[PDB]
C-alpha cells in the first residue's frame, strides 16, 4: 500500500511537466471548462464546493491538491480526478499530448499503474494508449 | 445529505 | 424555489409510512445492502465516510438526513438518495410497495415533482409511474 | 481532492 502513495507522486511530478506545457495554449477565454469528449462537464474539487474552473485552473488545483494529499479509496479519487488532465489534452490539445507522450510514455505508465492496482473504473480510461 | 458533484452532464 | 424545499417535506412524512411498513420485513439479514436492481450498491450518506449500511439503515438514516436537513443542488442529493428507498422496495419489496402505492401514488407524486422541478436526472428514474 | 463517493459498482 505504502508503494501506491509512493509511485502516484512521480507521476504528480512529470504530470507538472504536462501542465507547464499546456498552459501555452489551454487559457480560459477559449477552455473554459474541464472536459473531454462527450457531454460531461468535470467540477474542481479543490473548493468548499465543486467549481466549473477552466481547464487550466482545473489541472493547476487538482495537481496541487494531489501534492497536497500525497506529502501527508481516496487515492481512486485522486487518480481519476488527475487522469482528466490527460483526456483534456489528448481530446483538445492533442499536438501538446503527442509530443509530450512521446518522450515520456507518462499516459502510458499512468494508465497501465492505475490498472495494476485497480484505482481507476476502466470505463473511465478513454484515452488510447 | 451532504454533497459532492464533480461531473456533470450537459443538457 | 421556497416551494421545492415546502413539498418536499410532505414526500418525506408519508414516506416514513412506507419504511415503517418496509421495516416489517426488510432486515439487515436479508437486506444486507441497499441495492435496487442492477449492479450497484448504494452507500449511506449519513456518515463521516459513506457506509455500506443495509438496506433498512440506509432508509431510515437518509429520511432522517432529509429531514435534517429541511426544518433547517442540494436538493438534487435528497431526491436522489431518498428516490431509492422507493426502488429498494420495488425490487425488493414488491407486494409492499404495491399495497403502499395503491393507497398513496406516493412514488407517482414524487418522480412528477423531481421531474416538474428537474431535481433529477431522467435516467435514474427507474420504477415504473 | 477529498471524496464521498456515494454509488460503488459490483465487481
Ligand atoms: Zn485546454
Ligand atoms: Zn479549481
Ligand atoms: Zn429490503
Ligand atoms: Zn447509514
Amino acid at each position: 500500500g505504502v508503494w501506491k502513495y509512493e509511485h502516484l507522486r512521480q507521476f504528480c511530478l512529470e504530470l507538472n511537466g504536462l501542465a507547464v506545457k499546456l498552459q501555452s495554449e489551454c487559457h480560459p477565454d477559449t477552455c473554459t471548462q474541464m472536459t473531454a469528449t462527450e457531454q460531461w462537464i468535470f467540477l474542481c474539487a479543490a473548493h468548499k464546493t465543486p467549481k466549473e474552473c477552466p481547464a487550466i485552473d482545473y489541472t493547476r488545483h487538482t495537481l496541487d491538491g494531489a501534492a497536497c494529499l500525497l506529502n501527508s479509496a481516496k487515492l481512486g479519487s485522486v487518480c481519476r480526478r488527475i487522469y482528466r488532465i490527460f483526456s483534456h489534452a489528448y481530446f483538445h490539445h492533442r499536438q501538446i499530448f503527442d509530443e509530450y507522450e512521446n518522450e515520456t510514455f507518462l499516459c502510458h505508465r499512468f494508465t497501465k499503474f492505475v490498472m495494476k492496482y485497480n484505482l481507476m473504473s476502466k470505463d473511465n480510461l478513454i484515452v488510447p494508449i | 445529505e451532504w454533497s459532492f458533484t464533480t461531473v456533470r452532464k450537459k443538457p
